[PDB]
């Protein structure tokens, strides 16, 4: 085995084609499927795996009741093949209500945050064994990317946030070598709140499009230099802000130096990346709720500030169908680094006051240099046929 | 430097001059270029960043553009106050730092 | 902010040049701090930057004879160039890189604030 360098150029992206689906909620009506939330996808050099934060119960269970709480002692990081639903044979790789799993070309690294909200432990498990651990430094709900980390030359980089979810918080980039934390650099730059980053390799470093839960409806970008451990940050220059809640396209703005202060009182995990001067991004259809999901390219949206010229729009999920956390993962091609994204479709409480649980499915798209068509790939699970 | 500039670039008052920085792939070709104005005897001052943007205070007569692996700074108006050195800085990727290669002195006859 | 440089105008060859940059206004806890050098009649050359987080970067062309440090208590930061040669004489500026992306089509206002500089001469 060899360390992943991601030195290949990012190949041309003209759109996103479906790559995988879960159907977890539909199979939950008859099968024994884990209750999961906040999933992600990470690919080892041969094949792609899906991770989730299971509530320590199945959907057709008495413990699935009131599974809406984001942090319980029983939450575990479930990991399996991309495509195989989270059945009873799933491997719980660690205890976590906030995780980040990613492969360095030799072994998996899992950052798993558990324990009390004020006093939390982040365990760094490499090659199946616990190699490191840190504690909360701000003593306020320590968390991590909730997506895949990025390892360049074996030096994985994770983004750990500690502090208020509606105020200033300390965000640190931890550089980990074979499970051992070799460096820690606090976030520096123009980003005033970094949380739940959707990191992807951009050689020779890492680029993470994070979520601003304090004031910004525009997603901050954090560039991580794995060579000299320098962290820089700004915001997205595109005027089409990809973080909901937000303002509609007519009255939205983003000057990519400060948060826009436009309905920034909350956020959702999202993603974006740069194709030349253009920016590929994904955002929910609704401006207030996490309903629907489109992906589009904004022309000159990475360089020119407040750019609103979108093109190649795709409707991943229709407006009337629930969505959730979305994220980006990179897959090594034959000669390029393809960018793929996943969308979480949340079902249950509190939006649907029919069932008592709160579970999710995942739909995974990948970028293609060829052509594609339209369509919608929602949950497809009728809440009336699901167990209460 | 790695960046290459002409030793000097001259133009008559009222007209406009374009100063060119030439870079490599791990250079202006893939990263942005910042244009700094250094008056003779004083510290350099930021004029252009991100190849288009202007800091609050820099006049609109200064404009920037990038063509592949090269960058151009255009100075319209061209009063006698613009006689200064112009440096182009790009974040290099093969050395993980900054490269200037400056030396372009603008004379307005 | 205002960056003020202070160093020995004359440094003997093969000795060590110790420069200092004092920072007013904003404290040195939130940005990267770089040193640039301009030889007489030549263009600017980047020396390296350091942040209080421990993130440091130096110019490989200097052959690792450079050392920079920060002092938040004094709100200052210093350069410790080692084994100076006759070609090391230059005007040394201290500048600030407030962050901002350095890859791709979007950059930032790096070196927005400079210092007036100090003419470090190397001779006997
Ligand atoms: C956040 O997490 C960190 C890391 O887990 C916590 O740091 C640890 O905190 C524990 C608890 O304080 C501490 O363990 C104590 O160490 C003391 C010596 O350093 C021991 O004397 C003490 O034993 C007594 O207290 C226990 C209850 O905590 C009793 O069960 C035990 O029987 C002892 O009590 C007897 O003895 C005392 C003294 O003689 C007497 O007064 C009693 O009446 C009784 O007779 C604990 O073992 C660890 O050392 C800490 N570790 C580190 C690395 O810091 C931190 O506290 C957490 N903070 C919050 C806010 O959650
Ligand atoms: C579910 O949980 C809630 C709160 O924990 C409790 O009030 C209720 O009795 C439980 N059972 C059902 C069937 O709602
Ligand atoms: C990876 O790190 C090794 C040192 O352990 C180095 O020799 C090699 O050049 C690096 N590869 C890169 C940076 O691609
Ligand atoms: C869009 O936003 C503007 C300004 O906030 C508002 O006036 C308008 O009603 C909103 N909706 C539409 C459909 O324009």
């Amino acid at each position: 085995a060899e360390y992943r360098n991601w030195s290949k150029p990012q190949c041309n992206i003209t759109g996103f084609a479906p790559f995988s689906k879960d159907n977890s909620i539909r199979l939950s009506a008859g099968g024994d499927i884990w209750v999961t939330r906040e999933p992600y996808v990470s690919c080892d050099p041969d094949k792609c795996y899906q991770f989730a934060l299971g509530q320590g119960t199945t959907l057709n269970n008495g413990h699935s009741n009131d599974t809406v709480h984001d942090r319980t002692p029983y939450r575990t990081l479930l990991m399996n093949e991309l495509g195989v639903p989270f059945h009873l044979g799933t491997k719980q790789v660690c205890i976590a209500w906030s995780s980040s799993s990613c492969h360095d070309g030799k072994a998996w690294l899992h950052v798993c945050v558990t324990g009390d909200d004020e006093n939390a432990t982040a365990s760094f498990i490499y090659n199946g064994r616990l190699v490191d651990s840190i504690g909360s430094w701000s003593k306020k709900i320590l968390r991590t990317q909730e997506s895949e980390c990025v390892c360049i030359n074996g030096t994985c980089t994770v983004v750990m946030t500690d502090g208020s979810a509606s105020g200033k918080a300390d965000t640190k980039i931890l550089f980990i070598e074979e499970g051992k934390i070799v460096h820690t650099s606090p976030l520096s730059g123009s980003a005033q709140h970094v949380e739940e980053c959707s990191c992807y390799p951009r050689y020779p470093g890492v680029r993470c499009v994070c979520r601003d839960n304090w004031k910004g409806s525009n997603r901050p970008i954090v560039d991580i230099n794995v060579k000299d451990y320098s962290i820089v940050s700004s915001y997205v220059c595109s005027g089409l802000v990809g973080d909901t809640p937000r303002k509609n396209d007519s009255s939205s703005s983003s000057h990519c130096l400060d948060p826009n202060n436009e309905e920034g009182g909350h956020g959702v995990k999202g993603w974006a990346f740069d194709d030349g001067n253009d920016v590929w991004m994904g955002r929910t259809i609704s401006e207030k709720l996490r309903s629907g999901y489109e992906t589009f390219k904004v022309i000159e949206g990475w360089s020119k500030p407040n750019s609103k010229l979108q093109i190649n729009r795709q409707v991943i999920v229709d407006r009337g169908n629930r969505s959730g956390y979305s994220g980006i993962f990179s897959v090594e091609g034959k000669s390029c680094i393809n960018r793929c994204f996943y969308v979480e479709l949340i079902r249950g409480r509190k939006q649907e006051t029919e069932v008592l649980w709160t579970s999710n499915s995942i739909v995974v798209f990948c970028g293609t240099s060829g052509t594609y068509g339209t369509g919608s790939w929602p949950d497809g699970a009728d809440i009336n046929l699901m167990p209460i | 430097s790695v960046l290459t500039q002409p030793p000097s670039a001259s133009g008559t008052p009222g007209q406009g001059v374009t100063i060119s920085c030439s870079g490599s792939t791990s250079n202006i070709g893939s990263n942005t270029v910042n244009w700094y104005q250094q008056l003779p005897g004083t510290a350099p001052k930021l004029l252009i960043y991100s190849n288009d943007q202007r800091p609050s205070g820099v006049p609109d007569r200064f404009s920037g553009s990038k063509s592949g692996t090269s960058a151009s700074l255009a100075i319209s108006g061209l009063q006698s106050d613009d006689e200064a050195d112009y440096h182009c800085a790009a974040w290099d990727d093969s050395l993980n730092g900054w490269v200037f290669g400056g030396g372009s002195r603008l004379t307005v006859l | 902010v205002q960056l003020q440089e202070s160093g020995p105008g004359l440094v003997k060859p093969s000795e060590t040049l110790s420069l200092t940059c004092a920072i007013s206004g904003d404290s040195i806890r939130n940005s990267y701090w770089n040193w640039i050098r301009q030889p007489p009649g030549r263009g600017l050359e980047w020396i390296g930057y350091i942040s209080n987080s421990g993130s440091t970067n130096y110019n490989p062309s200097l052959k690792g004879r450079v050392s920079m440090s920060l002092d938040t208590s004094k709100n200052q930061f210093s350069l410790r160039l080692n084994s100076v040669t006759a070609a090391d004489t230059a005007v040394y500026y201290c500048s600030r890189d407030k962050g901002g992306l350095r890859w791709g089509s979007r950059g930032s206002d790096v070196f927005d604030i400079w210092g007036q500089g100090t003419m470090v001469t190397v001779s006997s």
